[PDB]
């Protein structure tokens, strides 16, 4: 008996579900008085409606969702804000965990872009005890696939704060004001998820004359730099528009609060090689002793980026010779594979 | 790319088809491959971390790539023995693969119009012309 | 070069 009566239980609970009916999802949009609301259903006319006894007055602010009676047209009960990955903004894109101590050799720089970005987010204290407004914007300029993504994209990391990548080329789109708006979404994107790192890749483009197309991009930059020091709100988010030429971002751009800080990553640093190796060469099995320093040499003038595919490049090697990297033989193919087939 | 317009279905066909390729790790066997012959229209988040970011790179072939080329589009004709595919190469520049093969196909049916089996190496080049539309005249100042 | 474009309506 006692098995049938935990079924029969769920079953007369079953009974009372045929009974319950579907509540119309909407949401609210505006409140007239104590007693009326606008609410709009999903794909339905905007009825308007009041609010069960049972509800909070308050709770029930402009864009909180509702489920109102399929028949009164009376909400029933406040709803969470709907999540699905609808979203058009990169925003999601969580950077991933990387600590600062996988980038390699960029202690002094990463130590920097620590100060502008870290600190207005975590500690604002020290910069209100002082009385500055606290700083907002780093500027990393270096030759390309050095890593300036990585440190903007650890720093996010370490700060648990979202991450917003914008490929700043991509954004200058042919038709007119176009470019002007992708701007502008990912600002007015920021005040929604607060606080991200507006990561902008290559900056030299929207910033940096006579013809309609060329003041587009003066238009594009005047967008950019108001939505920074502009009147709307002056807002908690941090930018890293990290270029490759330095000599063509505009001088406002480079300013106190409008993105400061000219943070320079050079070609992974001489010692670096190793911690990068170090940093990105252990994960790889590899019981052989390594000769880095040769490696170091065999890699001059190397991308770092191209470092990152040293290592894995010589593990597609050892994919094939056997499974196990026994062998510093490897790199130095490896090395030249990540040269004269990387150029 | 993206775009209420009537693309907020296609959007969502995106969405999903990007929510579950990042939704499986790998070490699965479920290894996937798309293929796309216009990339600069892509999302950049089809292609960013865990989505399709090994991009794999298909040139327009290089010369010595299309005589074997149009060799392949040509095993299953009689093709006379005498046909030097390395000399039709040359000629064949700015192919695409599948141009590579329109000049096979359309070299056989060369031969057809003329009443012979094997294709001769003519047939071969005037389907090098007939393959881009090209209509070969003598022109006189050449002699 | 900067293009300015209409646009029509699916219904
Ligand atoms: N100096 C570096 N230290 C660590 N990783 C690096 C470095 N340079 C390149 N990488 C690797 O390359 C990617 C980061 O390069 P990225 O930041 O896009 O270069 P850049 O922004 O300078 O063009 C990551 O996969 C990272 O592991």
């Amino acid at each position: 008996l006692k098995e049938l009566t935990k079924q029969y239980e769920k079953s007369e609970n079953d009974l009372k579900a045929l009974q319950s009916v579907g509540q119309i999802v909407g949401e609210v949009l505006k409140q007239l008085t104590e007693e009326k609301f606008i609410v709009k259903a999903t794909n339905g006319p905007r009825y308007v409606v009041g609010c069960r006894r049972q509800l909070d007055k308050s709770k029930l602010k402009p864009g909180t969702r509702v489920a109102l009676d399929m028949t009164t047209l009376t909400i029933m009960r406040y709803l969470p804000r709907e999540v699905d990955p609808l979203v058009y903004n990169m925003s999601h894109e969580d950077p991933g965990n990387v600590s600062y101590s996988e980038i390699g050799g960029l202690s002094e720089q990463i130590r920097e872009l620590r100060e502008v970005i870290e600190l207005p987010l975590t500690n604002p204290e020290l910069f209100q005890r002082v009385g500055i407004i606290p700083p907002k914007g780093c500027l990393l300029y270096g030759p390309p696939g050095t890593g300036k993504t990585l440190l903007a994209r650890a720093v996010a990391s370490q700060l648990d704060c979202n991450f917003l990548k914008v490929v700043s080329s991509s954004i200058v789109d042919k038709y007119i004001g176009e470019s002007a708006r992708l701007i502008r979404e990912m600002f007015n994107y920021a005040r929604d998820h607060q606080p991200c790192i507006i990561f902008m890749d290559e900056i030299d483009a929207i910033g940096g004359e006579g013809t309609s197309a060329d003041r587009e991009i003066q238009r594009t930059l005047m967008e950019l730099l108001n939505q920074m020091d502009g009147f709307d709100t002056l807002h908690r988010v941090k930018m890293i528009m990290a270029t490759n030429r330095p000599d063509t971002l505009d001088p406002a751009l480079l300013r106190p609060g409008r993105l400061d800080r000219k943070i320079h990553i050079d070609l992974p640093n001489e010692q670096a090689r190793l911690d990068i190796l170090k940093i990105h060469a252990g994960p790889i099995t590899k019981h052989g002793e390594i000769d880095y320093e040769a490696i170091v040499k065999l890699s001059d003038g190397f991308n770092g980026a191209d470092l990152r595919n040293v290592c894995t490049e010589a593990g597609m090697f050892a994919i094939r010779a056997d499974h196990d990297f026994v062998v510093q033989e490897d790199f130095m193919k490896a090395v030249r594979k990540v040269a004269d087939s990387k150029k | 790319k993206r775009f209420k317009a009537g693309d907020r279905e296609v959007q969502r066909t995106m969405l999903e088809l990007l929510n579950q390729l990042d939704g499986f790790q790998p070490n699965t066997q479920v290894k996937v491959i798309a293929a796309t012959n216009r990339v600069d229209i892509l999302d950049p988040a089809l292609l960013r971390s865990g989505r399709l970011d090994r991009k794999i790179e298909f040139p327009m072939p290089n010369e010595e790539a299309r005589a074997r080329i149009m060799q392949i589009h040509s095993r299953k004709m009689n093709v006379s023995p005498d046909v030097n595919y390395e000399e039709l190469a040359r000629c064949t520049d700015d192919f695409n693969g599948a141009q590579c093969k329109a000049v096979c196909v359309e070299a056989g049916m060369i031969a057809l119009r003329r009443g012979a089996t094997e294709l001769t190496h003519e047939d071969y080049m005037e389907g090098i012309l007939e393959v881009q539309a090209k209509k070969k005249a003598n022109l006189q100042y050449y002699a | 070069a900067x293009x300015x474009x209409x646009x029509x309506x699916x219904x």
